[PDB]
Parts: structure tokens; sequence; C-alpha cells
DNA sequence: TGAGGAGTCCAT
């Protein structure tokens, strides 16, 4: 069976599930990278974790 | 396939056959012969007549 | 090994090495093992020995094999495995058994009830890491390119005198050895940094579990 | 006199 984007025809878009503190510190930066010398560039961002919590 | 949010289910089955259907994994070119079937190969080989070739 | 033997609340110890105890060192092997005993008969515990724990018995035997003599039977566990080795695979971990329990295992995590219970490494033993200059055995060319980037790396950072880098790329092009070629690196800064790196990624990887001794 | 080893991808 080939499945269609029309099933996604009304869909919850705005609801995300509940942050941790390893997504914000992935998401605002890039935020701030889009507003000054953004829509086209790119970005090398090495983020140090740990074995153990969920990389 | 096991994402819930506030105790409900995330996604429907209909949905998660779309999102499952949009990866693809590409190993080796010794890898991805022997894992395909004689079916297949039989089917592409009459489809643009290659079998008379010698 | 002596001191891991006379322990009340231990039962894991790894050894790191740089070679692999595989039958080619036969005798020691078997030097070390009357040893063992020795130490096991004098205070009364029963102790397993591990050997040959290469890239070729964890995917042809089966490393789960360990895992399961920690829950299913008492004693302690001696493995030696080498710093390459350990790298592939990951989780040495065993899970529980209550009745083989050393009476403590303490919880760590403050909020959260895991489904398993499982635990990880006790005890450790760190060797020198040694060969830390890359080669390469595809043809002969390739090593020479090899050898030749990283000195030219090394001299544009600030590592090495030009006076020097002439000296060990006429060297090379004459014809040296590897062992000659050890003895320049070591006398650089980055050397340190290496050694470090390698003590830290080995013992950061000995943690996955939420279930801990109390003396490490 | 100087140091001491395993582990890997892919197309031919």
């Amino acid at each position: 069976m080939n499945v269609s984007i029309e099933e996604f025809t009304h869909f919850d878009f705005q609801l995300v599930p509940e942050p941790s503190p390893l997504d914000l510190v992935i998401t605002e930066p890039l935020k701030n990278h889009i507003e000054v010398n953004g829509v086209k560039s790119g970005a090398l961002l090495p983020l140090p974790f740990q074995t153990g919590i969920g990389k | 396939e096991k994402q819930t949010v506030k105790g409900e289910p995330r996604f429907t089955l209909e949905q998660q056959e779309y999102l499952k259907a949009q990866i693809v994994h590409l190993p080796n070119q010794s890898e991805q012969l022997l894992q395909c079937s004689d079916a297949v190969l039989n089917d592409v080989l009459i489809g643009f007549n290659l079998n008379a070739e010698r | 090994i002596k001191a891991f033997i006379s322990s009340p609340d231990n039962r894991y110890m790894l050894s790191l090495l740089n070679r692999t105890l595989d039958t080619t060192r036969q005798n020691i092997n078997d030097f070390i093992q009357f040893c063992c005993d020795k130490w096991a008969k004098e205070f009364n515990v029963k102790t397993k020995t591990f050997f040959g724990v290469n890239a070729d018995w964890m995917r042809l035997v089966g490393y789960d094999e360990i895992s399961k003599h920690l829950n299913t039977e008492l004693g302690k566990v001696v493995v030696f495995s080498t710093y390459a080795s350990m790298g592939a695979g990951k989780n040495p971990d065993y899970a529980v058994n209550l009745a083989l329990e050393g009476e403590s295992l303490i919880s760590v995590a403050d909020v959260t009830y895991s489904t398993q219970l499982r635990s990880d490494i006790d005890s450790i033993y760190l060797e020198k890491p040694t060969q830390l200059l890359l080669s390469d055995d595809y043809s002969h060319t390739a090593n020479q390119l090899c050898q030749f980037h990283q000195i030219l790396s090394l001299q544009e950072n600030g590592e090495l005198s030009p006076k020097s880098a002439e000296n060990w790329c006429r060297q090379q092009l004459m014809g040296m050895s590897r062992e000659r070629s050890l003895q320049q690196y070591h006398q650089t800064s980055d050397y340190q940094s290496a050694v470090r790196k390698y003590i830290e990624q080995a013992v950061g990887r000995a943690g996955r579990t939420s279930l801990k001794r109390k003396q490490i």
C-alpha cells in the first residue's frame, strides 16, 4: 500500500514533547545563527557529551 | 513506534508507515546483491532483455 | 591481581594492556595461572580467569558468556584485554542476581526506576599506551605520504623548529626504522595530550549504569 | 642506543 501526505491533512504541529537540558543547548545557538549571517550559512558545532546520559 | 505524549500514542498506524518508508540504508555492493532474491533479479533481467546476452 | 583478590566486595577486574595474551605466549599464561590459584587458596574464594579477549573471540564465541557467569554463579572474575579491542563492542555489563548478591548495591540515581537492574565495572588497571604514531599498511608509498604529512603538520602549529623538521625529513627520505621515528615524537608536547586523551576515554567508557558499589 | 601492537573500511 502507498500512503499519502493527505493523511496528515489535519495534524497537530505546534505541540512537542517536554524539553530536556540537552535540547535547548542545541536549539538556541542555531536560532542565534539564523538572525545574523543567516538564511544561507553553515555552522560547525562540536557538542561535548558523555556516555551514559542519552546522547 | 513506541513514543507516547500525555499517555496517548503519538502516531497512528498509517502515519508510522509513511514516516518509516522515507529512510534508506546503503551497504556495500557485495552485500547489496546477496541480500536480493531470485525473483527480483529474474524480473529485472527479463524486463531489460539481458538474459539473451552471453 | 594480589590486591584484587583480597577484597570483600569486588568480583570483577579488567586489565587493559597493549598486547594480546593468546597462545603465542601460552607459557607465560600458565605461569600466572598457578600463581593465581596459590593466592586463591590463601583467601578462601574461587576465581575465574578469562584469556584471549580479542576481536576473534567476541564475534566467534560471544561476550555474553562472561556476563552470565556473574548472575548464575559465585566468584571473582579477572579478564585480560587490550586498548584497541575494548574500543569496539561496548557495554560490558551483567544485570543482577540477588541470591548471588554481595549484600550491597547502592542505587545512585534520584528520580528514576529502571525496568531491569544492571551494574558495571568496579576495578581497572591501566598500563602505558605505546605506538602513538600513525602508519599505513596499504602499499609502500602511502606510508611515506602519511609520515611526511605528520612532520609538516607538527611544524606548522609550533611544536617543532624548522631545524629539527629538516633533519627528520632528511633521515626519513634516506631511510629509518619505526623505533627511531618513535623517539623523536616523544620530545614534543602533543604526546602528553594524546596520552591524556587515551586515559580519559578508556575511563569514561567504564561506567554506563546507576547501580554502583561503595569502594572503587 | 633507539623502542617493542591490534583494528578497520571498499572496489576491484
